[PDB]
RNA sequence: CAUUGUGUUAUGGUUCUAUCGCAAACCAUUGAGAU
RNA sequence: UGUAACGGUACAAGCUGUAAACAAAGG
RNA sequence: UAGAUUUAUAUAAACGGCAAAAAAAAAAAAAAA
RNA sequence: UGGGAGCGAAGAUAAUCUAAUAUGUAGCUCCGUUCAUGGAAAUCAAAAGAGCUUUCACUGAUUGUAUUUAUGAAACGUGAAAAAAAAAAAA
RNA sequence: AACAGGUGCCAGGCCAACAAGAAUCCGAUCCGUGUAUUCCGUAC
RNA sequence: CGGCGAGAAGGGAAGUGUGUUUCAAAGAA
RNA sequence: CAAAACCGGUGGUUUGUUAGUAUUUAUGUCAUCAACAUGUCAAUGAAAUAUCAAUAACGAUGAAACUUAUGAUUAACAUAACAA
RNA sequence: AGGCGCGCAA
């Protein structure tokens, strides 16, 4: 067991969260197969009223 | 090791942005002066920096260069306890982080009661301490474009560094020409102008560190120089067209030393005004009012009983009866000095 | 080791003169600043008879490995400030606890000093009190049960 | 921790016994080993007894003395004469084990007998000694005349 | 490359260039001038050798 | 647990470079031979340059993806094949060290954002789009962008593009070592040439005294001479 | 190396050999006499055949045995001064 | 030793005009030939009282099996090749030699033996300085 | 000391391995580029 | 990314995508 | 990088409450991952 | 992932058995590994001092916990590695 | 002697586009990158 | 031939004899 | 007391001559799951760009062949030939 | 840096 600090004694749930991508750790310099990059995305619509 | 909570936050450093290519608005768009961001027409809107006035009503700053490391709920404590000294303040928002809610993008906006207090506290900048990163709070009023004084600070350590000047060129004069008359006397000083150091007659260093010449002769150290002698603005006039001003004789090293005690007394008075206290003119607070303030920056120890399961079994007897024995020496010497302190 | 051509043949007859026609190998020692030149390295990176060695990695495996030493006189004296000086790099030679770290002069001694032990060995020769002397010893002196000291 | 133990006794670390150099200008010769392989040697040396410690100034110790090298008393009750050499470029490999027995002779004339041999066996070690140098160099007389053709 | 690539007789081989000074400039063309001239010594002594040889 | 050293031991065996330099000193051999070399499987998918089948070069816009910079937008600086990395202007600002030249005590710059977690985008419509490599019957190669269809604009030049890279810099004089005392960096000009003179003699005097006031006539140096 | 940290606890080495405490020091005395008294609550050392215990229990504290010199030398003996010379 | 030194804030060197000093000094006594000021001379003028700096370089003394080739000319006077050994092989050390390897000592020799290291240190360091030659050229004669 | 055995030789029975590969590290070179 | 189903190809543990082994000579 | 390049691999996540069917009116409705 | 987080066993040692060991191990779920973990003292120590954090060796299988089995990279400290604090009031 | 590949098997000089031997003698039945002797190239 | 002194939190910890020592529960790569 | 680099391109070394090799289905099970089948892509040979001629014999090529060449290889085990 | 040993005689 590891005694909290004050930088790491609050923590989220690992699935019910705010996503904050400025301070969750990350590491660009890798390759991530989880984010699929081969795969193309649907560019959606940027606005939309009624649906 | 698992997702952060809001205690873990980081910032990395801004890269000044460079438009490397003029004509190429594709890859180096023009910023914005409102938002001070690239300008994206595809996908924003024009902003005029008014539109939070329609929200708060006139009687409404906005404060600009709040730092990063800090929650918005925190800050906007920390406003709400700086800003009250004006008036009644009715909200204080700071808005989040486009990439991390928990931190501020760096503005916020203060909505007062009074439109007297919020041009009352519109005058001057915040200057925040290090923990908040030294920054220096810029203030803009959404009903009078009214900003704050942002060379405050600095301006005045140039009128401090003119009045020793202005002191160390009166006490040359005195000891060269001898006894002056103060009316001839005052002629003869001249200060540098901020930023630039232009030369100027020395009146307003005078007035914004002292008040008056006779301000000046009376406040320590300069009283231990000069020494004034009998033979409104008008009874200042009057009352120094009738005098001479005679030096106290000194040495070098005491003069150096009285000039360096005057700068620092100088600098210390521009701090007060900075960190004028924020109970100031205010009733006062119930202990648990106080407990619920301190709450904010700092969370009390943990029960020293929850704290003993901590020690290891590995090198430790839990509950050892020398260890308890030791706290229970420790509460009775605390509960007798606090005795002592009441009595 | 210093030559003023790079070209392999002209060592390798260099070292045909020196050792002859019949030399198994060889392991060329120098110190490597002065001593020997690029136009050496050069020559002898062909000749898989010799070894190029500097003075520290000399060992009694090289020595062994390779038939023939040829050594400088840079490298030789080199080699034997080496050999001569590691004891006292290592600490296996005394010291002397004196700023110069030579020995001291030993003093005389103090004229007297065992004249009472003397006397007291030549009183216990006679020896006749034989349990006496012996009782009066495990009166005075305790065994100690201690492992460091008296 | 590696303690040595020590032992105590009259209040005195004990030790085992060790003697002092008594400088000598010349050590006369040891009583042959060989007698210690005798009976009656062997139960006198392994009984610490006044019986034996008189037995042994009784005994005439010098008379098994031998002032020849390779001839000495042997348990058999005979002097032994000893004499080994090996030439492997000859191929001549001599080891005498020769016996003059006292019941054969008697211990005087057969120590004089035994002395006699030991002495007659270097005079012919010596005479073969300067026989194959002189052979030695005959063949290589040979062998330069053979290469002359 | 000789683990993935095709067989080649010749490594990697570089010339030195000719020194700037004028001086070793010439004594460097006089070297190269020697090779040149040694290798062509060996040739006509062939030549000069197989038409002796054929007479 | 008593196993979480060795296993931290063994597991920077996996990345030590194995083996590493070791100066040679009197009577100490090397422990190189006795450190163990890191395991790896050698059957694996072959080396591709990812820039090269996705048309991103120098100059080009492109939208970070994921991380601290998510949304970002930055003109690509320098692409690494092997390593299948993008430098992207102001973003990954991660390297940071004392400045060696002027201004500001800390110098901070950017590091490498592998390609897979950047994305090319639109002219038109500036999101991620994919780039094809179409050819008019001149042989003119034009770009072309899949979701407006348009044509990429020029990468930005060189000349524009460029900036000093004060990490390397720093790497150099961290090399080079520690400052130098100002008195031994002061010139001193006279004295070091005479000291030359006096090193030329010294090396190629062949022993010879010195010059003087009484004698300074010159020494010819000997030749090595042939055998004969 | 590891050790018993309960066997450390009776035992003190010293340079004449292992020491201990005896059993009854801590019992009913009533009816022992002085002189057993005096026994008991005193020392004595470990047996020699309780020694390769030690061996594997306390490895990092090694009481090295010293037992008197065998020496069957004849020219050491008190004999030798009743004869000549020595053999050999 | 201190020309060695690196010129950081912690090291105490000698600057250039007191090298020269020193060395002015020694040349009024006569010891301008000292062995250790002319290499402390050397070692400076190596690196310009430690202003020049670079890497740690390391002279190789192993070579790679497939090394490229540096092809150059041989830069060497007309007429020159290595000399001839005497014969073809010399007489075996052991069979043959045994007489002429061994000699009578002298007190001479004794002497030679005696000598101090330091003395044997400067005789080799002056006799590599004064045989360092080379040969010459036509147009250097 | 067999034509129901043995000696010797022969023929069968029999294990199957033909590099379709070789940095992500380091060394040395060389373009562009910085100083 | 990787893999596979069918199809074409010497009806295949290879290659390959209905343009299924080849365009390099276009206003 | 001359072109072409079927089908399956349940994907609005280049994205944000969780929760069947990659995301379902409020509530009922419940959780160590 | 013998790294980090959550939950969390028995076969085995204790010559049965309990604690303790195994072990905070296995399985299960979640991070995704030097661009990381962590972190610039309301620290540790003695009445002298050290100076964020991190790695290695020693101190030492010592002082400890378990009290039939065993566990224990303890603390201070010593010798090394690496070295950093904080560009930043606006422009 | 790791002066790599190929060439009928062990080749620095046969091929391998940039060095150097169709070298000589001896080989049960074919060949020899083999034995013995010798020359040459090599900043490979 | 050095003079009454340059804004040091009234809080935490250390034996319970705290006269003494140390720190500030408040900040960046 | 001696001595004093970054991004492309090109090769080489080490990992590794000292270590190992892993991609396709025949066969089992309701399923989880289990599990080195069948020598080698390859007649033999260095070469088939040496298997020609031919009912048969003598011939052809080859170092070796209508065959110890038109698949090789122990023991146990199978069959024969010769011998007193 | 550290580890073991360091006469009981004179």
């Amino acid at each position: 067991y590891t005694p909290p600090s004050k930088r790491t004694w609050s923590k989220q749930h690992n699935k019910i969260f705010t996503p904050r991508p400025l301070s969750e750790r990350f590491s660009p310099h890798k390759l991530h197969p989880e984010f699929e990059w081969w795969r193309e995305r649907t560019v959606q619509p940027s606005a939309l009223f009624m649906g | 090791a698992c997702r952060p909570g809001a205690t873990r936050m980081k910032w990395y450093f801004q890269k000044p942005y460079v438009r490397r290519v003029k004509s190429d608005f594709f890859r180096f768009p023009l910023l914005s002066q409102v938002t001070k961001q690239k300008i994206d027409w595809q996908y924003h809107h024009p902003r005029s920096g008014y539109e939070a006035a329609c929200i708060f009503g006139p009687n409404t700053l906005e404060v600009t260069n709040l730092p990063m490391g800090k929650t918005c709920e925190y800050l906007q404590e920390r406003l709400w306890r700086f800003f009250g000294k004006f008036g009644i303040v009715e909200q204080v928002r700071v808005l989040p982080h486009e990439r991390d809610p928990y931190q501020t993008c760096g503005t916020a906006y203060v909505c007062f009661r009074s439109r007297m207090a919020s041009l009352r506290a519109v005058r001057l900048p915040v200057h925040l301490p290090a923990s908040l990163h030294n920054r220096v709070l810029h203030l803009r009023h959404l009903g009078t474009d009214r900003t704050s004084d942002d060379l405050f600070y600095f301006r005045r350590q140039q009128a401090i560094s003119n009045l020793v000047a202005i002191a160390q060129q009166l006490y040359a004069y005195l000891e060269e020409r001898g006894p002056l008359p103060a009316h001839r006397a005052l002629r003869l000083l001249f200060e540098r102008s901020y930023p630039r150091l232009a030369w100027r007659q020395a009146g307003f260093s005078v007035r914004t560190c002292c008040g008056s010449w006779l301000g000046f002769f009376s406040r320590s150290p300069f009283n231990e120089l000069f020494y004034l002698a009998r033979e409104t603005d008008r009874e200042e006039n009057a009352m120094l067209e009738k005098m001479v001003i005679f030096p106290h004789l000194l040495s070098r090293e005491k003069l150096q030393a009285l000039l360096l005690r005057a700068g620092r007394l100088l600098q210390m008075d521009l701090q007060n005004e900075l960190s004028v206290h924020w109970r100031t003119d205010r009733p006062p607070l119930p202990d648990w009012t106080q407990k619920q303030i301190q709450l904010w920056q700092h969370q009390d120890p943990l029960p020293e009983e929850l704290q003993i399961w901590s020690r290891t079994k590995d090198y430790y007897k839990i509950h050892e009866e020398r260890f308890l024995f030791k706290l229970k020496l420790k509460k009775e010497r605390a509960q007798a000095k606090q005795e002592m302190k009441q009595q | 080791f210093n030559l003023q051509s790079h070209k392999t043949k002209h060592c390798v007859r260099h070292l045909r003169r020196l050792l002859g026609r019949k030399c198994p190998s060889a392991l060329l020692v120098h110190e490597g600043t002065t001593d020997v030149n690029d136009n050496f390295r050069y020559a002898t990176a062909h000749i898989l008879a010799v070894r190029r060695e500097n003075v520290e990695g000399i060992n009694v495996y090289n020595l062994l490995k390779y038939r023939q030493l040829v050594i400088t006189e840079k490298a030789l004296l080199k080699l034997i400030y080496n050999i001569q000086t590691y004891p006292e790099k290592r600490g296996w030679l005394p010291k002397y606890a004196t700023p110069d770290g030579k020995p001291a002069p030993a003093p005389e001694k103090v004229e007297g000093w065992d004249r009472e032990w003397r006397q007291m060995k030549e009183r216990e020769r006679n020896a006749k009190f034989s349990k006496a002397l012996l009782r009066e010893r495990i009166l005075k002196w305790k065994w100690s049960d201690e492992t460091k000291g008296a | 921790q590696r303690v040595v133990q020590k032992r105590r006794h009259q209040m005195r670390i004990l030790h085992p016994a060790q003697t002092a150099y008594v400088p000598v200008e010349q050590r006369p010769p040891p009583i042959p080993h060989s007698l210690t392989a005798s009976s009656t040697v062997k139960r006198l040396l392994n009984n610490n007894t006044v019986a034996a410690k008189e037995a042994a100034k009784r005994i005439n110790w010098g008379a098994y003395i031998s002032h020849q090298r390779g001839v000495r008393w042997h348990p058999q009750g005979a002097w032994r004469v000893q004499f080994s050499r090996r030439n492997h470029e000859r191929n001549f490999f001599v080891r005498c084990e020769c016996y003059f027995r006292v019941g054969t002779y008697g211990f005087q004339m057969a120590k004089d007998l035994a002395i006699r041999y030991r002495q007659r066996l270097e005079k012919e070690w010596e005479e073969l000694q300067e026989q194959w140098t002189k052979l030695d160099i005959l063949e290589a007389e040979q062998r330069a005349k053979y290469k002359e053709k | 490359r000789r683990r993935t690539g095709m067989q080649r007789k010749s490594g990697e081989i570089h010339h030195v260039a000719p020194p700037r000074d004028p001086v070793l400039r010439e004594l460097f063309a006089a070297a190269i001038q020697r090779e040149k001239d040694e290798k062509r010594n060996r040739e006509r002594r062939a030549q000069e050798d197989a038409a002796a040889a054929e007479k | 647990s008593r196993y979480v050293k060795v296993y931290r031991k063994v597991m920077n065996l996996q990345r030590r470079k194995t083996p590493l330099p070791w100066t040679p000193t009197f009577l100490e051999f090397s422990k190189e031979p006795s450190v163990p070399f890191p395991v790896r499987e050698k059957l694996q998918p072959a080396p591709i340059d990812l820039s090269y089948y996705l048309n991103m070069e120098v100059g080009d816009l492109v939208e970070v993806l994921h991380g601290p910079d998510c949304g970002r937008q930055g003109v690509v600086l320098s692409i690494s094949k092997k390593r299948n990395t993008v430098v992207v202007d102001g973003c990954n600002m991660k390297k940071s060290f004392w400045n060696p030249g002027v201004g500001a005590s800390l110098v901070t710059q950017e590091m490498p954002i592998h390609i897979t977690n950047v994305a090319l985008l639109d002219p038109v419509v500036k999101r991620p789009t994919r780039v094809k490599r179409r050819f008019m019957m001149n042989g003119e190669c034009v770009r072309i962008s899949k979701l407006s269809g348009s044509a990429m604009p020029e990468p930005v030049s060189t000349s524009a593009l460029r900036q000093p890279n004060l990490y390397q810099e720093y790497l150099r004089q961290k090399a080079l070592g520690p400052p130098l005392k100002a008195s031994y960096a002061r010139p001193d000009p006279l004295h070091l040439k005479i000291l030359q003179r006096l090193a030329r003699h010294i090396s190629w005097g062949q022993g010879s005294p010195l010059p003087t006031a009484e004698n300074p006539r010159v020494n010819s140096p000997e030749p090595m001479a042939l055998r004969r | 190396k590891k050790n018993h940290s309960k066997v450390i606890q009776r035992f003190k080495l010293t340079r004449f050999g292992w020491q201990r405490l005896r059993s009854g020091r801590n019992g009913e005395k009533e009816n022992l006499t002085h002189k057993q008294l005096k026994r008991t609550m005193g020392y004595t050392f470990v047996s020699r055949d309780d020694l390769w215990k030690f061996r594997f229990q306390l490895p990092s504290h090694i009481l090295r045995l010293r037992d008197a010199p065998i020496n069957r030398n004849p020219n050491i003996r008190k004999i030798r001064r009743s004869l000549p010379s020595y053999f050999g | 030793a201190a020309v060695n030194r690196p010129a950081t804030r912690s090291y105490k060197r000698p600057l250039a005009h007191q090298l020269v000093e020193l060395h002015d000094l020694m040349r009024e006594r006569n010891l301008e030939q000292n062995k250790a000021l002319e290499q402390a001379v050397l070692r400076f003028v190596a690196d310009d009282g430690g202003c020049k700096r670079r890497p740690r370089e390391v002279k190789p003394l192993l070579y790679q099996r497939n090394r490229r080739y540096i092809s150059c000319p041989d830069l060497i006077p007309d007429g020159i090749e290595p000399a001839r050994p005497c014969a073809e092989a010399l007489p075996d050390v052991f069979m043959e030699r045994q007489a002429s390897l061994v000699r009578a000592c002298t007190p001479e020799d004794l002497a030679r033996q005696e000598l101090p290291f330091a003395v044997q240190a400067e005789t080799a360091y002056r006799r590599k300085r004064e045989n360092f030659r080379r040969l010459q050229r036509n147009k250097r004669f």
